[PDB]
């Protein structure tokens, strides 16, 4: 499969999440995603085919993981924006106030602004700390997906948000949305990963 | 996930 940020993958033929970013770990191909999407050794599929397994994760506390892929997978420096792509250029962290977008298999490509940093989310499994908050909307299934600026700087991976009864927060105003991502930089250093850029 |  071609590995693009925001696309759907399944975990142990059960849950669905979204790809974060193509990365390498030496010769090993991979993608980063959210920790809550799978446990270590869980099997990832795209297009019905096995593409790899969860190599490592931290969740809760953080919400980070990477999936180590078979050598047959094709890593791409891209994030889905409808039928087009945003090119991944780097991982410079944007400041509060910056515009930012996110990509995932439920609500697609959505934009907003970064409204706060170092936010704690309390999930059923425990607290997750250090999250960045934006007001781009999102929904169930968008987890793991890319957060990236329009200029191509990869920010993080979708962790959670204040979804409403319809499964997303796209039906309430931006001012009322809390959409939270796990920062990319600590995932890269934690697992010795390098971002695929183009 | 949903913050609670």
């Amino acid at each position: 499969a071609n590995i693009v940020g925001g696309i759907e993958y399944s975990i142990n033929n059960a849950s669905l999440c979204s790809v974060g970013f193509s990365v390498t770990r030496g010769a090993t191909k991979g993608f980063v995603t959210a920790g809550h999407c799978g446990t270590v050794n869980a099997t990832a599929r795209i297009g019905g085919a096995v593409v790899g397994t969860f190599a490592a994760r931290v969740f809760p506390g953080n919400d980070a993981a990477w999936v180590s892929l078979t050598s047959a997978q094709t890593l791409l420096p891209r994030v889905a924006n409808g039928s087009s792509f945003v090119t991944v250029r780097g991982s410079t962290e944007a400041a509060v106030g910056a515009a930012v977008c996110r990509s995932g298999r439920t609500t697609g490509y959505q934009c907003g602004t970064i409204t706060a940093k170092n936010v704690t989310a309390n999930y059923a499994e425990g607290a997750v700390r250090g999250l960045t908050q934006g007001n781009a909307c999102m929904g169930r299934g968008d987890s793991g997906g890319s957060w990236i600026t329009s200029a191509g700087q990869a920010q993080g991976v979708m962790s959670g948000g204040n979804v409403q009864s319809n499964g997303n927060n796209c039906g309430i105003p931006a001012s009322q949305r809390s959409s939270l991502f796990q920062r990319l930089q600590p995932i890269l250093s934690q697992y010795g990963l390098s971002l695929v850029t183009g | 996930l949903q913050p609670i």
